[PDB]
This record gives structure tokens, C-alpha cells and sequence, in this order.
């Protein structure tokens, strides 16, 4: 009686556990699952910004070589101009 | 300093998607990154029917790299030009495709436009009627031109402009 | 051996349950959190993919002027060169 009741409450909770065990195996998958999403929405945003930063540098790096080139030429012309402006005194002198 | 309008050019290489812009915009100083970056952006204030509107246009080399971004350009386009060369046939074919590609991301409230280009050389392996077919199948207007006459080039854009502008007045 | 071991075992199971049951009530809330994240994470990767253009726009817009402004400032000196070459063009003769 008291013995038999015990023998069975043991059985009754032996189940409630087996069912707790289950609800865990579950929740543990639903999470490892929802972390895969959150993991992609990060894997994503990163890719983008890696580009956005890669663009930014490359663009600006290029623009500068251009601006550089323009100035390199603008220099040579300025030199040649110095010479002339000066040959314009050797024609007034 | 007024009303903006985002426009972009969709199409393959060789099509002369670039040259059309160089030509559409009158600037010799502005640089070209499309050779190096694979992208190039240009503003051009234009008008018709007293409208101070500024056009923003993207030209891309499509190339993989920043595709993650060039892709963000469809998402914003207020109008987009699907372009093809008429001296190359494989050029024509893909248009249904790019069109599909546009419906995917292009917030379809976008003003599309078929554009038969390079009608210069007359290896014209395609005809004006052919192009107006797909255009009618797609439910979008059509035109042609050749940056070797500066003809219809400006039309190409002034067209899109009105179509867009009006699709804004029904609202 | 018998009744002893049983009541001991029952007491042991009894605990293991209170364990599993808490573990469950915790995973339940570990989701609520790992979810409030995937939520935000996914929004952001969006807010980003949106804003890109308008950003890369301004990047290009600035890079343009940079090379433009440069190139104009050269042109002008080219003009000057030509004119000085026209001043000393006359003087000579």
C-alpha cells in the first residue's frame, strides 16, 4: 500500500522527467535553430560593410591617384609657365 | 536643389551603357571610376515642363564584388533603363532575363524602359519592331539612339523623366 | 537493498526532476532572448541594405568633385600656358 503507492509515484514522476527531458531536447534545438538565423543576419550585415569599407578605401585611393596625376601635370605646366613669364622680361629688357 | 529622381542602367557589357552616360552628361572634368571601381555615379539637373529635377544615375560593371551594393540600387531606383546593343544578338536575348532580375528587387513601381542602342554601325542584327515587341510584352515603353549623333540620347532620359513624374501625379 | 534503496532512488529522481524542470523554465526564457536578438539582427541587416546607396552616393559624389576640382585647376594653368605662349609669341616678333 504505502509501499505500492511509492513504487508508483516513482513511476509517475519517472515519466514527468522523461517528458521534461524531451521538452529540453526540443527547446535546445529551437534555440540552436534561432541562433542560425541571428547568425546569418550578422554574417550578412558584415559582408556588406566589408564591401562598403573596401569600396570607400579603393574609391578614395583611386580618386587620389587621379587628383595626384592632375597635379603632377599641373606642376609641369607651372614650371614651363615660370620659364615663359620670365622670358617675358628678357623681351622687355 | 529641388526634386530628385533615381535612375540606373541595367544591361550587359559592350552595350555602351557607359558612353551613353558620358554623352548624356556634359562633363569632361568628372572622372570615371567604372573602369576601376566598377561603379560610377552621376548627377545631371534636367527639366521639361518647368520642373527643376535632378537625375542621379548609376552605371555598373555588374561584376561580382560590390554586387551586394549594386544590388541595393535596384531597391531604390525610381526608374531603370534596360539596355541592349543592336549589333550583337546575344545582347537582345538576355533582356527577358535582366527583366526578371529587375522584378525581383526593383520595387516594381519603377519606370522601366527598353532601349535599343548602338544603332550606329549598321550591323543592326535587330530591328526597331523586334524591340518594341518585348517592350510591349513587358508593358514598358521603348526607344533607340546612338551616342554618335547625340540623337535620342537626351530623349532616352527626358522620357523616363516624364513617365516617372506623371506616375507621381496620379498621386 | 530494497525499500531503502527505493525511497533513496525516489528522492534522487525527485531532485533530477526539479533540475530538468528548472532547466526547461530557463531554456524557455533563453529563447525569448535569443529571439529578441535575431529580431534586431535581421532588422539591422535591413536598415543597412537600405541606406547603402544614399551612402555610396555621397562617397562617389565627393570623389567626383575631388578629381573634378583638381582637373579644372589644371585646365586653367593650361589656358595660362597657352596665353603666355601667345604673349611671348608676339614679343619675339
Amino acid at each position: 500500500s504505502n509501499y505500492n503507492q511509492l513504487k508508483e509515484d516513482y513511476n509517475t514522476l519517472k515519466r514527468e522527467l522523461s517528458d521534461r527531458d524531451d521538452e529540453v531536447k526540443r527547446l535546445r534545438e529551437d534555440i540552436a535553430k534561432e541562433n542560425e538565423l541571428r547568425t546569418k543576419a550578422e554574417e550578412e550585415a558584415d559582408k556588406l560593410n566589408k564591401e562598403v569599407e573596401d569600396l570607400t578605401a579603393s574609391l578614395f585611393d583611386e580618386a587620389n591617384n587621379m587628383v595626384a596625376d592632375a597635379r603632377k601635370e599641373k606642376y609641369a605646366i607651372e614650371i614651363l609657365n615660370k620659364r615663359l613669364t620670365e622670358q617675358l622680361r628678357e623681351k622687355d629688357t | 536643389g529641388s526634386s530628385i529622381m533615381k535612375i540606373l542602367l541595367i544591361g550587359d557589357s559592350g552595350v555602351g551603357k557607359s558612353c551613353l552616360l558620358v554623352r548624356f552628361v556634359e562633363d569632361k572634368f568628372n572622372p570615371s571610376f567604372i573602369t576601376t571601381i566598377g561603379i560610377d555615379f552621376k548627377i545631371k539637373t534636367v527639366d521639361i515642363n518647368g520642373k527643376k529635377v535632378k537625375l542621379q544615375l548609376w552605371d555598373t560593371a555588374g561584376q561580382e564584388r560590390f554586387r551586394t551594393i549594386t544590388t541595393a540600387y535596384y531597391r531604390g531606383a525610381m526608374g531603370i533603363i534596360l539596355v541592349y546593343d543592336v549589333t550583337d544578338e546575344r545582347t537582345f536575348t538576355n533582356i527577358k532575363q535582366w527583366f526578371k532580375t529587375v522584378n525581383e528587387h526593383a520595387n516594381d513601381e519603377a519606370q522601366l524602359l527598353l532601349v535599343g542602342n548602338k544603332s550606329d554601325m549598321e550591323t543592326r542584327v535587330v530591328t526597331a519592331d523586334q524591340g518594341e515587341a518585348l517592350a510591349k510584352e513587358l508593358g514598358i515603353p521603348f526607344i533607340e539612339s546612338s551616342a554618335k549623333n547625340d540623337d535620342n540620347v537626351n530623349e532616352i532620359f527626358f522620357t523616363l523623366a516624364k513617365l516617372i513624374q506623371e506616375k507621381i501625379d496620379s498621386n
